[PDB]
């Protein structure tokens, strides 16, 4: 596990040891060819993980989220440096230094081997995460944005770190592989129930869960291009892979103590998907819609079914292509108008065509059109639902429709109709935005040939 | 792309294949069942002596 | 005519260094983890006549 | 193809025609600049059903605030040839 | 579409607006010309039976009336032309239809190919930035201290001078731009 | 008679087609051809039974000469 | 062909009719059968040719590995690691073997249904009954188990229904 952590810390001084016009370069040539080196570890055992070491072990749930974090580091610097070409060259490296922190912790998060450096790392991804939101975000609601941000996470990341605490005293371990090995039932007590809660509620605001999710659109609206692309991706899965690993520990009680959370989840994702219905703000749509995904991922990893855990992971590694390519193509038109309304910039099928058709991939791929991996996931969460309780259809299908109104709502919207009249700024597009959108989708496309690299521990 | 389509087979499923196979003809070649309902051989589990 | 493009491009070795450090650090984590060599019932094997490890 | 483009000749023939099929209307009396309340002596129900008649002829709705005021043949034409681009 | 909008509609116009949409929605109804023509003159002299009326307050009866009976007997399904407002045809071509200013983004070796054209624009260009603020000086003088009363333009009166407000009028794009 | 048509440039979309056309070519004409020639020249090994005292190596136990290597 | 066994995969042995012509018309099926045959079928089998021939020039061979038979989780004792870890492969190896075959029976019963055309109701009933025995079997190992499974779960699912039967059994005697 050392050749990806050791190349992701070596990007450091490579970086600030560059010249001040080849930064973005070198970044990008050494990012993708990080991501190259860290598609090696697809190649899984089957009966168990690979286990490097003490400290790093790899699963099938771990290596798909392992790739999409070093395939999204290029991405957000393909993004990045349009927006900061005015920039210093100090604090163009320390931007680039921000992003290759919060690389580095990621992937130490999701290969930890033991739940204290798990949390310690999944604490650690917040410090650059939010200096980035408040330093480069553009507007001066980014300070709110970011005191609700860190104060979410760590309202139920520390009742987290107490049970943790209190967890290895009573078993005397904390490692995964004993963990699971050495598991025995959760009685029915009330301290067992707060056990339960306080294992649970950290990974519940990090989906975000319905309710607990108002940092959210906050956060994903007010931060620069690439930190709305690494929430949406990357930190959005950071509960979920939480959970399945948690969840080991917390028989039988999940049983019972899962019913409001899926009631939660089942309504808000009908709440989110109506709210997209009337948003003014291209981005908000965009991050409700992440909400909506992710409460069906929460669903899916409530109900423990290998199906459902399938599902949820096929769910997350598409929403998170899906989700860092919408973000992108609303920033196209974010920086060529300057303004986030929806309906300020409209017809723009009929100056940008190419990028209409991205925009058009794009929603096909959030309404999850088969055989895409967003349908395979969401068909696989359902089923699971379905043998769960047969009434659950009605959501599914309720948000489904939703789902669909509202992506084709803002693909109208944006592309559709004639143009602004007065609005007479609309270059053409840049190979860069081509690539960048190019460079979204074909991965998308190309897991549907292989679908079993990315369904997780239980295929 | 091409690295990830001609991955070796790690996960054991052109295994299992073989396996199963083998199995399925020596147990229908000589009429026993293909499956028992019990995972674990009955001789090495000790159940409580008494159930009331 | 090297010395010049040696100074303002000898940044693009650093990567490559880490990669193979990282994967000789990596040997020498599995160096100690050999307690169990050819030791499992299930993968324990008679060496063959010249072979010295059954893994490294 | 489609129809051959329309010219300004064109238009005032048809104009002219649709006018001389009036009732109304004096064939040599009317001209192409001929007012409409002064010179024919007609009112408005007349000027509506010259629009109207006009709209069935060329099949293209011309609307209410700016058919009233159409008082002359030429500035049908004018109208007409503005509206589709006819420039020649 | 053309012309600045009143205030308000006189009793006048409304009468003629609702004469012709009587006419057209009778003649949706009477599919038949001759037909629709002995009904168009029905209709006619039923309309000039009070076309000499000089009290206001029952000729404004009268006008609420024929509304009343007109939404009544409206046609559910009128005829409208192809290119109107509810047309089959009505917004077809709008997607064809590119804003000059894209023009100036080309290539320039899309530029090579049409040089006499782009000559050509390079010349309007040139008259309306020099027209401009002959344009602006004749808008600032002919119009009152309080604002415009209306939307009409006044059209140019020197001898070298062009309308107020014409070039995205005079550059349209087409009603068939491809 | 004809007529000038104003379109947005198409120079740029067209560019950044034909370029990312001719990388994705350029990289993967070679593999699918030295595919192809493998493929025909060095086929798919064949199931055979592990002979007396004879213990595989690792790689041996897959069957495509891609994966094997 | 020979490459899969006749055993696992059974087939009817394939009856066909012989053509009975009854009319003096010219059958076009048998024609462009013909046409397909001397325009496709023969390239298509030269090809082949020349491709089994490079072959043969370079013959090498793949094994079907073999694992031995280590204690099972019953035989563990209640903090022994190493055992329980064998224990736990070994069972995840033979739950993906069982899922091979029922995966076998299915694929036996889809060609006994498309097969038998319009009398798969009659002539699928061995399959049927086969693969009924099979699911009840699986469901019996492995239904209702959940994510996150083990052997340890399975062992108690299997002590939880042996003494729902003992007992049943029992009471059974008395009557
Ligand atoms: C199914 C047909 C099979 C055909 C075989 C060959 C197909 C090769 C295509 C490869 C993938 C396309 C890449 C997408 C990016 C867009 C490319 C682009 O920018 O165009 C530049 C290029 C240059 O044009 P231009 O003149 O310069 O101007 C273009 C303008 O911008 C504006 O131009 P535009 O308005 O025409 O837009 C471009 C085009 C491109 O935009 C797209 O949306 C195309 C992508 C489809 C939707 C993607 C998400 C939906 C989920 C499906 C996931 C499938 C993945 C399978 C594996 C893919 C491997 C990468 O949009 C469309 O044509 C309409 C989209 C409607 C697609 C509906 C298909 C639904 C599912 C059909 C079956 C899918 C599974 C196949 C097997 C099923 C069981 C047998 O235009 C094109 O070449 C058009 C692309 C061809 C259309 C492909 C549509 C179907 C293909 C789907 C995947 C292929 C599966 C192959 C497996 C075997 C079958
Ligand atoms: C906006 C989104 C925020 C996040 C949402 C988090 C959801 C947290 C809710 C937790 C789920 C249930 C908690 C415990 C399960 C049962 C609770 C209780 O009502 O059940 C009965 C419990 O009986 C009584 O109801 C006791 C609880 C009464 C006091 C609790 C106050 C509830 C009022 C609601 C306050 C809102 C809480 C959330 C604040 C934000 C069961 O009867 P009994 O079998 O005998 O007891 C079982 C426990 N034993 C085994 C230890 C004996
Ligand atoms: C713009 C102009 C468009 C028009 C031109 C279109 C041209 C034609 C397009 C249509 C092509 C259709 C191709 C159909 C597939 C053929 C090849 C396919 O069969 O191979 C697949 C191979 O697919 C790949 O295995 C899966 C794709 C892997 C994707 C990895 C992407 C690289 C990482 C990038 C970053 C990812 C970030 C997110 C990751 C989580 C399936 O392999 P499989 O049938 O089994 O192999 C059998 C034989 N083997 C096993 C010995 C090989
Ligand atoms: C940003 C919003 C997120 C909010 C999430 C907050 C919820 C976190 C879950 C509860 C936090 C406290 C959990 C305590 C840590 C668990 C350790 C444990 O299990 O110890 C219990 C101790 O249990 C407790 O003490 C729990 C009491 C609660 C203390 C603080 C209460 C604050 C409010 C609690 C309810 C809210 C929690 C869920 C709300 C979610 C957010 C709305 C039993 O230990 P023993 O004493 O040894 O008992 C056995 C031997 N006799
Ligand atoms: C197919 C279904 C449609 C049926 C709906 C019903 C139709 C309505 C039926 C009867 C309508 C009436 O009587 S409506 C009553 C009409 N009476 C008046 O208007 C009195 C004052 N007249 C004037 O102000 C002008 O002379 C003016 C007439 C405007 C002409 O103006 P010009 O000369 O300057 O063009």
């Amino acid at each position: 596990m050392l050749k990806i952590i050791i190349p992701t810390t070596m990007l450091l001084p490579m970086t600030w040891m560059s010249k001040h016009n080849m930064i973005w370069i070198n970044a990008t040539v050494h990012s993708l060819l990080i991501s190259l080196i860290s598609l090696s570890l697809l190649n899984q055992l089957g009966e168990n993980s690979l286990n490097f070491s003490l400290t790093f072990f790899s699963d099938s749930l771990s290596a798909p989220l392992l790739v999409l974090t070093t395939w999204l580091l290029p991405l957000m610097l393909m993004a990045s440096q349009s927006h900061l070409s005015k920039e210093t060259t100090t604090r163009k490296k320390l931007y680039i230094t921000m992003l290759i922190l919060l690389q580095l912790f990621l992937i130490m998060t999701f290969t930890a081997t033991e739940l204290i450096l798990f949390y310690i790392l999944f604490e650690a991804t917040l410090v650059p995460t939010l200096i980035i939101i408040t330093r480069w975000g553009n507007q001066t609601e980014r300070l709110n944005a970011g005191l609700y941000f860190l104060f979410y996470t760590l309202a139920g990341s520390l009742p987290l770190l107490v049970a943790l605490v209190y967890i290895q005293n009573t078993t005397g371990s904390l490692n995964f592989l004993i963990i699971h090995y050495w598991s025995h039932p959760l009685s029915n007590s009330w301290s067992n129930i707060f056990m339960w809660l306080a294992c649970i509620m950290a990974f519940m605001v990090k989906m975000p869960l319905y309710g607990l999710h108002l940092w959210l659109p906050k956060a994903h609206v007010e931060a620069p291009i690439a930190g709305s692309m690494v929430l949406a991706a990357v930190l959005l899965k950071l509960g979920g892979y939480g959970m399945m690993r948690i969840t080991t520990i917390l028989n039988p009680l999940t049983n019972y103590m899962a019913y409001p959370f899926l009631m939660l989840s089942m309504w808000g994702m009908i709440m989110t998907s109506s709210i997209c219905l009337r948003q003014t703000d291209l981005k908000s749509l965009i991050a409700y819609s992440s909400v909506s995904h992710m409460a069906l991922v929460i669903v899916a990893i409530m109900i423990q079914t290998p199906w459902s855990f399938m599902g949820a992971t096929a769910l997350m590694i598409a929403h998170g292509l899906t989700s860092s390519m919408l973000f992108c193509l609303a920033n196209t038109n974010y920086e060529r108008v300057h303004s986030r309304t929806m309906i300020l910039a409209r017809g723009l099928q009929t100056l940008l065509p190419l990028m209409a058709t991205w925009w058009l991939v794009a929603s096909l791929t959030n309404l999850a059109l088969p055989p895409s991996i967003n349908l395979i996931g969401e068909l696989f969460i359902i089923t699971a639902s379905f043998s769960w309780s047969n009434i659950t259809i009605i959501l599914m299908g309720m948000n489904m429709m939703i789902t669909a109104l509202y992506s084709l709502y803002m693909l109208i919207t944006t592309q559709r109709g004639k143009y602004t009249h007065h609005i007479n700024n609309i270059k053409p597009s840049f190979t860069r935005e081509n690539a960048l959108m190019a460079l979204h989708i074909l991965p998308l496309l190309l897991l549907t040939l292989n679908p079993k690299m990315i369904l997780g521990p239980l295929y | 792309s091409t690295f990830v389509a001609y991955l070796p087979d790690y996960r054991m499923q052109e295994w299992a294949r073989r396996e199963a196979e083998r199995l399925v003809k020596y147990r229908e070649a000589n009429g026993l069942p293909l499956m028992e309902s019990n995972c674990f051989d009955p001789n090495k589990i000790q159940l409580p002596e008494d159930e009331d | 005519n090297v010395l010049q493009i040696v100074r303002d491009h000898w940044v693009h070795i650093l990567v490559p260094v880490g990669f193979v450090f990282g994967c000789y650090l990596d040997r020498r984590s599995d160096e100690k983890l050999t307690a169990f060599r050819n030791k499992s019932l299930l993968f324990k094997r008679e060496l063959r006549p010249n072979e010295e490890v059954t893994w490294k | 193809s489609d129809a051959p483009p329309l010219t300004l000749e064109a238009i005032k023939d048809r104009v002219l025609y649709v006018l001389k099929l009036y009732d109304k209307i004096d064939p040599e009396k009317l001209s192409v600049n001929s007012h409409f309340m002064k010179d024919l002596g007609l009112d408005s129900l007349d000027q509506v059903e010259i629009i109207m008649a006009m709209e069935d002829e060329f099949g293209f709705e011309i609307p209410d605030i700016d058919a009233e005021k159409l008082m002359c043949p030429q500035e049908i034409v004018d109208y007409i040839a503005d509206k589709k681009d006819v420039y020649e | 579409a053309f012309s600045a909008p009143a205030a308000y509609l006189t009793h006048q116009q409304k009468v003629l607006r609702l004469y012709k949409r009587a006419l057209r929605h009778l003649e949706s109804w009477c599919v038949h010309r001759d037909k629709y023509r002995y009904f168009a003159c029905l209709m006619r002299a039923r309309f000039d039976e009070h076309k000499n009326e000089k009290d206001m307050v029952k000729a404004t009866q009268l006008l609420r009336q024929a509304e009343e009976e007109f939404w009544y007997g409206q046609h559910p399904q009128p005829y409208i032309f192809p290119e109107s407002p509810g047309g089959t045809s009505y917004e077809r071509y709008e997607c064809y239809k590119v804003p000059e200013w894209c023009l100036d983004d080309w290539h320039p070796s899309e530029k090579a190919m049409y040089p006499d054209y782009f000559a050509k624009r390079e010349q309007w260009k040139r008259l309306r930035r020099e027209s401009w603020e002959r344009e602006v000086k004749q808008l600032q003088e002919e119009t009152p201290p309080g604002g415009p009363r209306t939307e009409a333009l006044p059209p140019a009166r020197k001898e070298g001078d062009l309308p107020p407000l014409w070039w995205h009028i005079v550059t349209r794009p087409r009603e068939r731009p491809m | 008679k004809r007529l000038f048509i104003i379109k947005p440039s198409g120079f740029y979309d067209r560019r950044f087609l034909k370029l990312m056309r001719f990388y994705i070519l350029l990289t993967g004409i070679p593999v699918a051809i030295g595919i192809t020639l493998v493929n025909v020249f060095i086929g798919e090994a064949e199931l055979a039974d592990i002979p007396e005292g004879y213990v595989p190596e690792h790689w041996e136990y897959f069957k495509h000469p891609i994966s094997r290597w | 062909p020979d490459s899969w066994d006749k055993d696992v995969y059974p087939e009817p042995p394939r009856r066909t009719p012989a053509p009975a012509p009854q009319t003096s018309l010219p059958n076009p099926v048998t024609y462009l059968t013909k046409i397909f045959d001397l325009l496709v079928d023969r390239p298509v089998t030269l090809a082949r040719e020349f491709i089994e021939q490079q072959h043969a020039k370079n013959r090498y061979y793949y094994y079907h590995r073999e694992f031995r038979r280590v204690p099972d989780i019953t035989e563990c004792e209640e903090k022994d690691i190493l055992c329980m870890f064998e224990a736990e492969m070994q069972w995840r190896r033979d739950y993906k073997v069982d899922q091979e075959i029922v995966n076998i029976i299915q694929e036996r019963l889809k060609a006994c249904q498309q097969r038998e055309g319009e009398s798969y109701r009659q002539n699928c009933a061995k399959e049927l009954e086969q693969f009924t025995q099979v699911s009840k079997a699986f469901q019996d190992r492995y239904s209702d188990l959940g994510a996150h499974y083990s052997a340890r779960k399975c062992l108690a699912k299997q002590k939880q229904r042996m003494l729902a039967e003992r007992k049943a059994a029992k009471e059974a005697a008395a009557a």
